């Protein structure tokens, strides 16, 4: 009983081409381009090396994907030229095949960045409102441009600290947003489904990310990394009820028409929301703020269609100072 | 007890990266 | 029905402490001796990040020990303890603890590294004789002090090409022999897995090290890493198959009176022995040799019982230059 | 032949 409430055509607009990315013909650049210099990742569907540009002695992100379907390159690709450009998207640069084995890469520019688990800790109350900014304008960008990313986690996004530098990337699972469409619900990451991923909603939008951007942030003020921690997807929902209380989920369910598979029901059971606040302990108080508590209480909502829209967020009284830093 | 940026537990300092 | 060919009784002649790590009472040292600098891996079981001792001004691996049984943790402490000193081994520095989560680390001495998908092409075939004899050295030695690696692969196994430097490392699969013992099959990883992981042949023994000592060196030399690649344990054991061939498959099944389950049968299937040569390509030429080949054969044989010793294999004349430039 | 991984040449260490 969903539809996008922002950006809902950005794809009904355009020119078929734009979105029917099973349509693209790769273009192969150079491999001979490019060396490689260090494995750096290594995600479920890809492998990440840190490589160069011979010709202008740039370092760069060669990500070989792994075996999949080539329509789910093509997907990749696409999206990844549509937004190239994009406010803090991360810059596909060329993509090379390989005159022998066939065997399609995607050459990103570098970010130096610091795994979360390292860097966030470090940071201030200013910082994190910065990033968060930062990485809003690459969610609104994208969602506006037809895009849902489908998967934010920390560990998709870049921070060069020493450029206060941000970039969103993995568009591995991001997809485009057509209204009404019936999507899948093996996306994002256990711990950043949207309740709608959880429950079985599959005509979602750009709204999943919000949640995502919810978890992501309510973890970081509170210091508390995966903030919803389930050991598997009906966990997921669980424990996400013992937090924003079942009261919810079910008017929710209701709402939708969804109904929870008996079992599921059960694990979750009775239980009341927990506020905001009881998450605020010593170690964290310095981050937590009347603000950062209605702006993640407006991100993390049953009902995607209440959650913040990228856009909406990037005005919140949290941001205002920040917002107010690029003015100048 | 000065305390203050530890993972897990280990105090740590700053983004010293390459 | 099994029992070692080598280093059988050691277990048996030593102090049970030597063995008997359950029975092992941590002796924390202080973390503040450490501090954090950057991650570097994670795997299934760990954490691994780069971080420094604050004392001597060393660079140091920092292993955090996800969420296990206590008991699986005196394990490797004990092996490392064991092992510490011996040739190739990686050194274990200090183990810790941490003041409230209670989450234990493990400080290693550091590696510098090169993953070896980046590393291992640029290898000469000296180059490769040369590392394999001192991954040797390293599995001889700890199979002597009643220790299996039971994870051997190339992410384990550290190298500094720089200075000719080796560490096999991760003993967090190594357990203790004791002959005639049933251990568990669900060891190794999938690609390098024995067949007697693979067809339930619990009493196992250093052998299974051989094997993945096979598998690692099979692809070394050929350039085709994984060598056997099964995309399921079932699946690996016909990998296998369609290379040694089913003819040997069956006599060692008969052998130690071993039961296919059918279906793995069928899916196994009648199949003839693939000969050595059948491998060797145009750019891997350089490496394989008629040596090179008569070691990866006597390392890859169904039969555990057959396979070389790591003692036996370190005089293989695959190995004579190197063994020569030792003592010189 | 410039030994290479998937499809590119590796940079290198150095060594003079
Ligand atoms: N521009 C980049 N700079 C640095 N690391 C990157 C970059 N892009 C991807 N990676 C990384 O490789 C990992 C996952 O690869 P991917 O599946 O492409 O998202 C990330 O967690 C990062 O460590
Ligand atoms: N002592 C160590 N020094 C450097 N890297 C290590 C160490 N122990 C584990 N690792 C690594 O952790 C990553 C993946 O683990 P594994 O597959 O066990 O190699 C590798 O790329 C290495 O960076
Ligand atoms: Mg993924
Ligand atoms: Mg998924």
């Amino acid at each position: 009983m969903s539809k996008a409430r922002v950006y809902a055509d950005v794809n009904v607009l355009r020119p078929k081409e734009y979105w029917d990315y099973e349509a693209l013909t790769v273009q192969w650049g150079e491999q001979d381009d490019y060396e490689v210099v260090r494995k750096v990742g290594r995600g479920k569907y890809s492998e990440v090396f840190e490589g160069i540009n011979v010709n202008n002695n740039e370092k760069c992100i060669i990500k070989i994907l792994k075996p999949v379907k080539k329509k789910k390159i093509k997907r990749e690709i696409k999206i990844l030229q549509n937004l190239c450009g994009g406010p803090n998207i991360v810059k596909l640069l060329d993509i090379v095949r390989d005159q022998h084995s066939k065997t399609p890469s995607l050459i990103f520019e570098y970010v130096n960045n610091t795994d979360f688990k390292v860097l966030y800790p470090t940071l201030t109350d200013y910082d994190i409102r910065y990033y968060i900014y930062e990485l809003l304008k690459a969610l609104d960008y994208c969602h506006s441009q037809g895009i849902m990313h489908r998967d934010v986690k920390p560990h998709n996004v870049m921070i060069d600290h020493e450029l206060r530098k941000l970039r969103l990337i993995d568009w591995g699972l991001a997809e485009f947003y057509h209204p009404g469409k019936e999507y899948n619900v093996r996306v994002a990451s256990r711990y950043f489904k949207g309740p709608e991923l959880l429950v079985d909603l599959q005509d979602y939008d750009y709204s999943l990310d919000m949640w995502s951007l919810g978890c992501m942030f309510a973890g970081m003020i509170f210091r508390k990394e995966p903030f919803f921690y389930g050991h598997d997807n009906h966990d997921q929902l669980v424990k996400i009820a013992k937090v924003l209380g079942t009261d919810g989920l079910n008017v929710y369910l209701n709402k939708y028409r969804i109904e929870l598979d008996p079992q599921l029901e059960a694990l979750v059971g009775r239980h009341s929301r927990k506020p905001w606040l009881k998450f605020m302990n010593a170690d964290n108080q310095h981050l937590v703020s009347p603000e950062a508590i209605d702006f993640l209480d407006k991100l993390l909502r049953y009902d995607h269609q209440e959650r913040l829209t990228a856009l909406e967020a990037m005005t919140h009284p949290y941001f205002q100072q920040v917002r107010a830093a690029e003015n100048s | 007890r000065l305390y203050g940026f530890k993972i897990h537990p280990m105090a740590y300092q700053l983004q010293l990266q390459a």
